[PDB]
Order: structure tokens, then C-alpha cells, then sequence
């Protein structure tokens, strides 16, 4: 089980963006109940997931051409 | 359903830009064709007298040419409901996976996928419209790495004929010591290039792709 | 590699006794000899290696070498590159031991098809010689095996005698 | 049959099915023979699957010259009979492409 | 493919060599019995004094040959390149 | 039987699987010779055999030509006899493609 | 049996799984012979399709064609006596293939 | 995982007679997919062991390291050689013990290296002796003839790929690696 | 691995070589003799004048030999590689 | 027939295809004269085998010189029977090809 | 036809189709003659294979030169005739392209 | 108007500088050069006598001097118009690489052209000029390759007699067993200085290309 | 074809940057209509696809050059 564990992540990422963007539009068209405070917290939090996921994908995109470069 | 946000989608998008123009070439359009060149290159006694990237670059264009088919049906499939934004990108990688899957499961063989199943304790499939991707690629790797050994064999057989020839008649006719692979190297060339070699086995390649 | 030198030399001399010596003219392309009974004993020595130890034994060599030598700015010591130089010698002194039957039993067949010139001189030796040879020496390979079992086992010791005593007598040389 | 009797040094590729071909053909018109009716058949076969760069199936036929003896006439269902027995000893051959014909002109497929 | 195909690709692919050479090594035989058998009558000789009758012999014989030898060539190759989209299966 | 019999240099492999298969069906139909009202048989197969790597069916065929006994008849049950009796001695044949057919035409199948 | 002792130079392959076939269907009918009712057996199997996880596997059938002695017939349990004694004698046969048939049509399976 | 794997490719590609007959790159990728082949159950009990409490934050990484890396050296305390791990105890000063228990990580690594390198070999030698046999054949005769002076390897390389082909050596050779590693 | 498995290997290797060389190797020398033999009674030769026939003999003799010497390879190897995960352990 | 009785050891690659095709043209045209009105029939065919650098094959054609008995005419239905005679006797000839001609000019087709 | 039945060991490429069109002009010259009004045809075929890709692709074209019998005149659907029995008896040659013409001059087509 | 920013110009321009020398250069002009020089080398029976960087250098210089007729057309064509930014690089482009265009079809087989077209689907054409160069590249670098080894055995032709005779002379006389190589090379060394091979290949080789 | 979408893309990325150039030159001209909040954004959606042109051309030429060195 790895590409259904590496789209899990991917679902997970995703969603996390999209709770924070569709939190963010609730709070632009006025609708009360959304903390200002909340949905910035939301939104870093989100670029951390975001961060964090494109440093996985460079650490093993390097070792997958790291790997498969060799000579055999 | 749901729909993956730009900022993945991108990143996906680049991440398989990785994968996509190497091993999806090298394991899986003309692999049989660059080993049956090394092959024919290596019979006509004259190792690297073609240039490996003039080699390369026709073995390029007949797999374009020869994969052309799949590739249009695989791009309208994927790119235009993706243009007009009719699919996903989750669902798209599968539509558009569907042909790809359904032309190497054509070529491939039996036995290697049979082993396979039973190497990886898949449960047995009573339809052959079911094979994963785990299970689809090895199997065809395995069998165009097989055809390709034969048809360079094919190949090989009637300059070992001509070189078996010449050097009979030769030592019969009293040369011993006269190298023959300097004396019918300028003969194989000869044949080959007077029965078009080249263009007649391109074209023998490919309807053997087509078929 | 001495004993795989001296396993080397051994398979292919016994090809030069045959056929495969015909490149003792001017210098050819591809020797159009040397796979044919060079490589059969090229890697089969390294198997009789890993029925004891691949890397074992010469990795318990390399600690004890750290013992003999830990190391510092005593001069290597002189008169040791020639004794280890010197010691083939055994290249063709083993190789030779293990060609007495081959070597004597394909002379003596090469003897006897000679004799036949007095009875005719016409014996032509380009079109008898060379197929009643090889069934023979191609023959023997197989019967002999055996006696190579044993004989491998002769170089791995004495080369281990040697190097054992290079790399504990040197410290001590100084 | 001839054909299987049939040895020659010579074995071209071609003539190996074309010579099994007219027994076929001279095999499948001696059973139309031993079927009432019929007083001599004559049968030619179409096999022909050559194509370049393409997955055309290019389906076979075949031409039964049946010869009816003295005063009769083969029925509605006596048609299929000849047919079947045609566009089933011959492979991948339909009975749509089967054609019968007497002597006397009269394509009864 | 099963190993009988093996045997008759070499076999279609050996009978060409006996035929090919067959024009070229006859003469040079019969050359060497022909010189054999007139060596008789004082068959005195240096040692051999037939070597150079098996080069005009054969030269001529080639050349009398000419494309035949070359166009069998062009045909048995031209099937097999024509029949690889068919030795696959 | 025959194919024992039928020995000779011919290195050919197609005409192994062809006088192969003319034994068959001269063996075929030297036991539906003997089954009572049969008085002469005649069965052709249409066996296709290459397959490799591919997903095509290659389904088989045949035809018996029975020629029954002076006044008889095979009855209802009389044909999936002599129609098991083919569709079971060749490998892959299902019993729909089995075709039987008098000396008076009469397609039975 | 008899074709077990003959040998030949040639590598005949698939003239080795047909010469034992071929075998196995004369020396199962010798058995169905020393049966009792049974005057002469003849039976042919059908080895077929080998394949991995297809649509349908198929399996290997066969067909006895049993001539009971004058004035006999099988029972309802001496026919799977006929079955099994072929059934098991054929490696991957079960039972439900084999066709058992008298002198007389009369299928009996 | 699969050391053994390229190196039995690489034997077999070097007896073939033809450098890099097929690419480097596919010869990675068939070791790579045959090696998560064979390895599914180990990485998936890995998965389970290391994840489980993991993924819902019961256990600690102190233990969740030991607990993950159990499972693979007792896979891996198999396919070690007693001899190896016996030389390397003496090396490293260990206690032998009459029963094999929790054997350090210092010495079972380099053992597994060699064992595997070992078999590697063996496995490779056999590959390497049908196409020494085939040279050998083809040699004698051609020196039988009166043809001392042609290249065999122009002659020996096709027999080579026809027998190989023609023995379906890939899907054999394959299946034996994968039982070889299994038991 | 005891060295009886080392050695056996070996064991095969040559007899398969012994048995698929031999019958081309007794053609050869069986062929040889009678020309040698030819080469006496009226000597007259050039130098051996038997490479001619020696060719053709032989080349038919593949032929007559074919396929059980194809076929010998072709099981050895299965045989070895039957045995692989059973060589080292 | 006639292909058969050409048999020899030289091997010209076209004359192999063309030796043939006079072989059924004289075939073909000893079918159409035993035909009842038919004196002696006249084809041929004109199978065009090149097929490089072209879109489309273009398919073959023949041309049939029938010479009506003394006192004779076909029909409109006895038209068909000719062509159709020789459009399934022939790979790949549709009946839109064939060319029927009388003795007396008068193209049938 | 009659040079085709020639055999000779020198084979040149190029007079392999010239030898065998000299045939056709002879053998549909042939026919023509076997055809009433005309006594004796002569006609000379131009088949050129030079065009690939090409604006003037070009066409085969021939010219029958037949000579009435004393007295006589081919009608206007005589002629059709004469063109269709030459139009398709050669590859690829339209109708539009045969030339008929008299021994009187007088250009027919 | 329609044109390309300056960033995407550059951009275009720094790509198609990695093709340009590779490829652009490998399989356009010179392989068959190249190709004759290494058929050479090993008719002169012997390995590299003449050193790799030199005979690159030679076919680069010869090259060089070949295009130079249609560098100019070029040249005074695309970049007179494109240097005082008169044209865009979109139809300058495609006016660049119409000369060459021509050139490649001129120097081109008919009969691999056909095949190619055939194997690409594609049979509208009403003239040889309206092919695309998709269809034309191959079928170049077939027709040159092929007439690369049609002068590579002319090339090989005097060698061989020279070999032959003089092995023929040589075992005459009774010395059969001992190798004439090492005794031909000085001979086909002197004839060729003396028969100038290199500055008559030279010029015959231009001629060949000047058709 | 390759070389179609390669034009298109091309195309339609120069068109884009050209569109925002003319749009902040009509507003440093001084025309009314232009409110910074455009300019801007399309500078820096210009941006990203040129980031995104230029990103897919490294990977293109890695790829070509992999591919092309191997050693056949």
C-alpha cells in the first residue's frame, strides 16, 4: 500500500486547502461567525501542509533519480 | 466529486512531468526497437557505424508514428473534457490511463502475467478487463523484451549464413590465414543495402507493432 | 589473484594443446580463443573461495593487520615487494602440476599420430589431427574434474601461508 | 489429400497453402457429391488475410458449382444444407459468404 | 515459437549455403581430379602444380555465376524481413 | 493412427498439424460408422489454432455427413448422440457448433 | 503402450503428447472391455485450451462409445462405473464431461 | 532488499556476450518492481506495526523504531549465514550464546551484505555456465573443420539469445529468484 | 556448498559438449579417413584436397542431426535452472 | 491442376504468383463452360498485388468472354450466375468488377 | 502466356516484367480476335509505376489496333466491348485510356 | 499584429540552442560523412589510425563549407529581417527553415517517403513540396544513411583486391601458412598516399553531394 | 502534435503577457479605468506562468538529455 497512501496525503493536503479557501470566502461576503484571527491561522497552517508536502516530493523525487541513475 | 486545488494539481502535474518522458519511454514504446537496432547494428559487422544519436532520433519518430493512434485517443480523452473542465484530474488519470491499459494488455503475453498474479497473491480474475497497473507493466516488459531477443535473431541469421559462406569457399580455395569478416563485411553491407534493409525493416517492425 | 592467475593459465593451456593456439601469428582481433576453455576455470576458482569464506577470511586478515601495524610514521619496511613479487613462481609451477595428465596424455596421442607418417605421409594433420584431439581433451576435462577439487584448496593455503607471515613478521622487521 | 501424399525436396512457403487449398477444395466437392441431389460439385475457396499497417479481417467466401442429376431440384431448406456444410469445414468462413449455383445458371444463395 | 521452427529457419537458412557454393566448390574439385587423373604417364610433379587451375576454374565460375549467386540472396532475405511481423506469431 | 503411420523427412510444422488433423477426422468417423443407423460417415474440422498473447476466441467447428442406413432415421435424442459424440473427441468444439446433415440434405442440427 | 516402446530420432514434440493421447484412448478402452456387459469400447478425449484466470477454462472431455453385448444394458449405476473409469484416468477430467454412448444412439450420460 | 537482484542482472546481461543489450534503466525498473513484489508482506506487516499506533498517536518513536525494525531483521536473520554472524561475533567481541537472541545491528548488517553478495555470485555462475557451454560447442566444431581463425563470438552470440529465448529463460529465471528468496 | 557440488557442475557441462560435439567430430575424422585413404594408391594430392568434401559432409550431417541436438541444450539448462534456489541451499 | 503440373526446381518469385493466377483463370473458365448455355468461356483476371504508397488496394478485377451456344441469350438472372460465379472465386472481387462479353460485343455487365 | 512457359537460368529483374507484358499484350490480343467482327488485334499496353505523392499521379493506357473483317463495322456499343475487355484485363487502366482503332484509320475511342 | 514577448523569444532561442548542435547538425549533414570516414578507417586494416578529433574536425570544416550556398540563403532570408527586428520569430522561423526544408527533399528516397507517409496516415498530398517535415526527417536520414554504405563499398572495393592479390601471390609459391595482413598493409598504405585518397574522396564526396 | 501544443501554449503565454503589459501601460498613461488592483494581479499571473513555462522546459530538456545520453 503505497500510492493509496500517497493519495490519502495528497486528499488530505487538498482538503485542508480547501476547508481554509471556502472559509475565507464565507468570511468575505460578510457572514457572521468566522473569526478573522481563525481563518488567518487556517490559511498558515494550511502553507505549512503545503510546505511540508513539496519537501517530501523533493527529497524522493531526488532519491528516485539517485537510484535509478546508477549504473548496473 | 471533490476536486484537488490548483496548487496540488500543479505539483502533480510537474512530479509526473518527471516520470512521464523517461520511463514511460524507456519501458513501455520502443524498447524492442532500440534493442532490435543494437542488434541489426552489431550483425552488420561494423559495431557503432551509425551514430547512436541518429539512432536514437529515428527510433523516436517511428514510436511517435507507431504509438500515434493511442496518443490521439488518449488526448482527446483526457485533455478536452480537462479543457472544458468536465472532469477531474483524479478521474481523468484513469480515463485516460483506460486505452493505454487496453493497448499493452494487447501485446502482452499469458504465462508472465499468470506468474505474476500468483507472485503478488492477487485473487484470480474471471474477466482479463481487470489487471492493475502493479500487475500490467512487468508482464509486458517481460514479453517485449522476449520478442525482441527473436526478431534479432531473425535478423542475425543470414549474415552468419553469408560470413559461414565465405569463409568456407575461401578456405576451400586454399586461404587459411585472410581474415573473413574484413573480406564480407563490404558483402553484408552490399546485401543489406541492396534489399533496403532499413526501410523494409522499419516497416516490418511496425506492422508487427500494429499486429 | 595468483591462484586465479595460476587456475587461469592452466584451462588455457590446456586449449593451446588443441586448437587454440593459433594465434601465435601476428598480433589478431579478438584472440577467437580465449572463451572457449579460459573462462570455465576463470570463474569456477572463485566458487571453491565461497565454499570456505568469501570475504571472511580476508577480512579477518584486515584486523589483524591493524594489530601488526596500528598505524604511525615507522617507514615500511624494504625486501618484502620482492618476496610477494616473487612468489610467481607458483603461477606456472601449480599450473603445470595440475596439466602433468592433460599435458603428457595429448603428447603422447600427438606422438602416436605422428608415427602413422612412415606407414603415410600423407596423414594431413589439418583434416585428422584436430578432431581426433578434441574428443579426447574435451574428454579428459570431465574425467578430471576430481582431481581439480582438492588441488584449488593447495593455492589458497599457501597464499594465506605466505600473506599470514608478510603481515605479522613485518612488524616486527622494523 | 493428394497434397499430404505429395513429398519434393523443394518446400516454398506459398505453395505449402495453396496446395492444401485445392485439397480442400477437392475434399469438401467429393462430399457434395455423396449428398442425392447432387451429381458433381465444384468448389473454390477465397482465403485471403494479408493487410499492411492495419487489423482489417479481410473474411473469406467460397463458390459451390453444384450439378443436380437428371430432374430434381434442391428445396428451400436443401440450400442450407450445402451451404453449412461449406461455411463450416472452411475456418472463419460465414454461410452469408457461401454461393451456390446449378447448372443451369440459377444462384440459388 | 517452438524449437522446430528454430530447426527450420536453419534449415531453409543452411540449404542455402550448400546451393550457393555448390557451383563454385564442384569445380574446384573436379578441377584438382582432372589435373589427378592426368598426372598419370609420367606422373612426375614438383608437388603440386594444381592450385593455380582451381583459381581460373573457380574465377571463371563466379563470373558465368554473376547475379544468380546474388539474386537467391536478395529473395531469401526479402521473405524473412517480410515474414517478422509473422514469426512473432 | 495414420499420423503414426504418416512418416517422412518433411521438416514442415503446419502440415504437422494438418496431417494431424485429417487422422482425426478419418477416426471420427470410423466410430460414428459404427453406431447402428449410420451406414457412412464424413466429418471435417475446422480447428484455428494460433494464439498467443491475444484475446481472440478461435472457436472451432464441424460437419458430419452421415448417410444412414436403407429406411431409418435419427430421432431427436439419436442427434445430440452423434453430436457429442464430435463435440467431445476435439479440444474446444461446444456442441452448438457441430453440423449434421444427411445423404438428403436435411440440416439436423 | 505399444506406441510407448516405439522411438524415433526425431524431436516430434507435439507427436509426443498425441502418440501418448492416442495411447491412453486404446488402453482405457481395453479396460471398459473386460467390463462385462460391455463387448467393445472405443473412446476418444479431448486435452484442450491450457490457459490462466480466463473467462472460461473449459477442461478436457471424452467420449466412450460402448457396444454392449447382445441383449445387455447399463444400469443407472453401472453408467458412473463407465464415468469414473475415465473420469479419474484423465488428468483434470471430472465427471460431468465424459459421454457415454451405446451401439444404438441412446446417449447415455 | 534486492542487492542480490542487479547483480544477477548484470551475470546474466554480461553472459549474454552483448554490453547493455538491454537498458539500464529498464533493468532497474523490472529489480525494482520485482523487489516490491516479493517484499509486499514484510513492507505491508512493516505498515501495519509502524502506522497503526502511529497514525493515531499511541506510542512513542523510542519504541515505534524498535518495534518497526523487529519484523525486518528477523526477516533478514534469515537469509544471514551462521558462519558470517559467528566471524563478525568474534570481530566485535559479542556474546555467542547457544541460542541466536536479538543479534546487534553491527554485525548483522555486514553479514546479511556478504551472504547476499555470496549467493549473488552462485546464482550467477550457473546463469553464466549454459552460455560457456554453448561457446564451447560451437568453438570445437568450428575448429574441427579447418576454421581455427573465424570469431565464434559472431557465431556464439545468436545460439546464446536463441536458447534464451527459446528456453522463456526471463519468466523461469524470475520465478527460481523469487523461490530462492522465499525459501 | 560442499566442493562435490562445485565439481559436479563441471561434470555436465563437458559431457553435454562431449555428447552434442561427437557426432560432428566423428564425421569429420570418418570423412577424413577415406580421402586419406584415397590419399594413398596413386598419392597424387596438393595438400590434403579433402576440405571440399570435409565441408559438404559435415554440413549435411546437420541435417541428419538437427534437432535432438538443439534439443539437448534446451533441457540441461532447465535442469540447472530447476535447481537454482536449490544450489545454495 | 495446372500450378500442380507446374512443378519444378527453378524458384521465380513473381512466376510463382503468375503461374497460379493463369492456373485459375483456366479454371474459372472451365466451370463457366459447363453451364448449359456457355460454349467456352474466356477470363481473365487482373489481381493487382503492389500495394505502396497508395491509399486504397483499388481491389482486382476479371473479365469474362463467354461464348454462348447457337442460338442462345442469358437471361437477366443468368448474368448474376456468371459473375457471381467468379466475384467469390476470386480474393477480394467484389461482383462490380466483373466484365461479362458475349461473341457478338453486347457487354453483359 | 507462351514466353511465360519459357524458362531460362538468366533472370533480368527489369525484363521479368517486360517478358511477362509482352505476354499480356499477346494473350488479350488473343481474345480480341476470338470475338466476330474483328480478324486480328494487336495492342500494346504502357504501364508506368513511377508516381507516389505526386499532382500528375499519371495512368496506364493501351492502344488495340483491331482489323474488321472485310466488310464490317463495330457499332457504338461494340465498342465498349473491346475497351471494358481490355479496360479490365490490365491493373489500374480505366476505360478512358484505351484507344481503338481500325485498320482504316478512324479512331473508334 | 501577433508576435512573441522578448522573455519567450529568448527563451525559444536558449532551448533550441541544446538541439541546434546535437541534432540539428548530427542528422542533417554530416553522418554519412562520418560514416564514410569510420567505413575507412577500418578498410585501412588498421584501428584509428587516423585519431577521432581529427576526422570530427575534417567533417565539421567539410560540412561547414557544403551548407555554405544555403547558410546564406538563410541568412540574407531570416536574419537580415529578424536583426533590425523587421519580422517576428514566429514566420521567420518557419522562412529560416523553408531552404532546408527544400534541401531535405531534394537529398531524399521517394519510396521511404511513401512508406513514411503511409505509416503515418496521411496520403493528401498533391505536390512533393507540400510535406510536412515530420514525414521528411526520417526519410532523409534513411536515404542518407543508405547512400553513406553505397559509397562506404566503393570505398572497401580496392582494398580487397589489393588483399587478395597479394595473399593469392603470396601462398603460390608455397607460403599458404603465414598471414599476408601484416604484409598488404604497406602496400594499400602506399597506394593510397600515392593515389592522393584524401583530396580526391574529398572533392568526389562534394561532388556527390552537389548531386 | 507536440509541436502544435507547444506553439499553443507558447501563444497563449505571450498573449497573456502582452495583455497585462498594454493594460499597465494604458494606466501609467493615465488614462481612466485602470484602479492598480488589475495591473498587478495580471503582472504576477504573468509571472507564475512564465515561472510555470520555464520550470516546464528544464524538465522537458532534463528529460531529452537522459533519454539521449543513454549508451546503446
Amino acid at each position: 500500500s503505497f500510492a493509496g497512501q500517497l493519495h490519502a496525503a495528497l486528499d488530505r493536503i487538498s482538503d485542508r486547502q480547501a476547508a481554509a479557501r471556502v472559509q475565507a470566502e464565507k468570511f468575505t461576503l460578510g457572514e457572521p461567525g468566522i473569526a478573522l484571527n481563525d481563518v488567518m491561522a487556517d490559511m498558515q497552517k494550511a502553507s505549512v501542509s503545503m510546505q511540508m508536502g513539496i519537501q517530501v516530493r523533493n527529497k524522493l523525487v531526488a532519491a528516485y533519480q539517485e537510484v535509478m541513475s546508477m549504473q548496473v | 466529486g471533490q476536486s484537488w486545488s490548483l496548487s496540488v494539481q500543479t505539483l502533480v502535474f510537474i512530479t509526473s512531468l518527471t516520470f512521464l518522458p523517461a520511463i514511460l519511454l524507456m519501458m513501455t514504446s520502443f524498447t524492442r526497437i532500440i534493442i532490435v537496432f543494437g542488434l541489426l547494428r552489431n550483425a552488420l559487422g561494423t559495431p557503432s557505424a551509425p551514430p547512436n544519436q541518429v539512432l536514437l532520433g529515428l527510433a523516436l519518430f517511428l514510436t511517435f508514428f507507431i504509438m500515434s493512434p493511442v496518443i490521439d485517443k488518449i488526448y482527446v480523452d483526457a485533455y478536452q473534457p480537462f479543457s472544458e473542465q468536465k472532469i477531474s484530474m483524479q478521474e481523468a488519470l484513469d480515463k485516460g490511463a483506460q486505452p493505454l491499459r487496453a493497448f499493452m494488455l494487447r501485446q502482452t503475453r499469458e504465462a508472465d502475467l499468470a506468474l505474476f498474479a500468483r507472485l503478488a497473491n492477487s485473487g484470480p480474475l474471471q474477466g482479463p478487463e481487470a489487471v492493475p497497473m502493479r500487475i500490467l507493466l512487468p508482464a509486458y516488459v517481460t514479453s517485449e523484451l522476449k520478442t525482441a531477443f527473436q526478431i534479432g535473431f531473425t535478423i542475425f541469421i543470414p549474415f552468419l549464413i553469408i560470413d559461414l559462406v565465405i569463409a568456407s569457399v575461401l578456405m576451400a580455395l586454399g586461404m587459411m590465414m585472410v581474415p573473413p569478416a574484413t573480406i564480407a563485411l563490404p558483402f553484408k553491407l552490399m546485401l543489406f543495402v541492396l534489399v533496403d534493409g532499413w526501410q523494409l525493416l522499419m516497416g516490418s517492425l511496425a506492422q508487427s507493432f500494429y499486429s | 589473484q595468483f591462484a586465479f592467475a595460476a587456475v587461469r593459465t592452466a584451462g588455457e593451456f590446456i586449449g593451446l594443446q588443441m586448437g587454440l593456439s593459433f594465434a601465435t601469428f601476428v598480433d589478431p582481433g579478438s584472440h577467437l580463443n580465449m572463451p572457449v576453455l579460459a573462462r570455465i576455470m576463470d570463474m569456477l576458482a572463485m566458487l571453491l573461495f565461497l565454499t570456505f569464506n568469501g570475504h571472511l577470511w580476508l577480512i579477518s586478515l584486515l584486523v589483524d593487520t591493524f594489530h601488526t601495524l596500528p598505524i604511525g610514521s615507522n617507514p615500511v619496511n624494504s625486501n618484502a615487494f620482492m618476496a610477494l613479487a616473487r612468489a610467481g613462481g607458483l603461477i606456472f609451477l601449480n599450473g603445470l602440476m595440475l596439466a602433468l595428465p592433460v599435458i603428457t596424455l595429448l603428447l603422447t596421442l600427438n606422438l602416436a599420430l605422428g608415427l602413422l607418417n612412415r606407414m603415410a605421409p600423407q596423414l594431413s594433420i589439418f583434416v585428422i589431427g584436430f578432431p581426433l584431439t578434441l574428443t579426447v581433451g574435451i574428454m579428459l576435462m570431465a574425467a578430471l574434474m576430481p582431481l581439480i577439487a582438492p588441488f584449488c584448496e593447495h593455492l589458497f593455503s599457501e597464499i594465506f601461508n605466505l600473506l599470514a607471515d608478510i603481515v605479522s613478521e613485518m612488524p616486527i622487521n622494523n | 489429400f493428394e497434397l499430404l501424399d505429395q513429398e519434393k525436396f523443394g518446400i516454398s512457403q506459398f505453395s505449402e497453402q495453396v496446395n492444401y487449398q485445392r485439397a480442400l477444395e477437392g475434399e469438401l466437392a467429393r462430399t457434395i457429391e455423396t449428398l442425392g441431389p447432387v451429381k458433381s460439385a465444384r468448389v473454390h475457396l477465397a482465403m485471403p488475410k494479408p493487410s499492411l499497417f492495419v487489423r482489417e479481417q479481410k473474411s473469406p467466401s467460397a463458390s459451390v458449382t453444384v450439378t443436380l442429376e437428371p430432374g430434381r431440384a434442391l428445396d428451400e431448406g436443401q440450400i442450407s444444407a450445402v451451404v453449412h456444410l461449406v461455411s463450416s469445414a472452411v475456418a472463419g468462413l460465414p454461410p452469408g459468404n457461401v454461393t451456390l449455383v446449378d447448372q443451369s445458371g440459377h444462384l440459388l444463395t | 515459437m517452438t524449437p522446430e521452427s528454430v530447426m527450420m529457419m536453419g534449415t531453409e537458412a543452411m540449404k542455402v549455403a550448400l546451393a550457393l557454393a555448390a557451383p563454385l566448390l564442384l569445380v574446384a574439385l573436379i578441377t584438382g581430379l582432372i589435373i589427378s587423373i592426368l598426372q598419370a604417364a609420367t606422373q612426375i610433379n614438383e608437388m603440386t602444380l594444381s592450385f593455380i587451375p582451381k583459381i581460373v576454374a573457380v574465377f571463371i565460375a563466379i563470373i558465368v555465376a554473376g547475379p544468380w549467386m546474388l539474386n537467391l540472396l536478395l529473395d531469401y532475405v526479402r521473405t524473412l524481413f517480410s515474414n517478422l511481423p509473422y514469426i512473432i506469431g
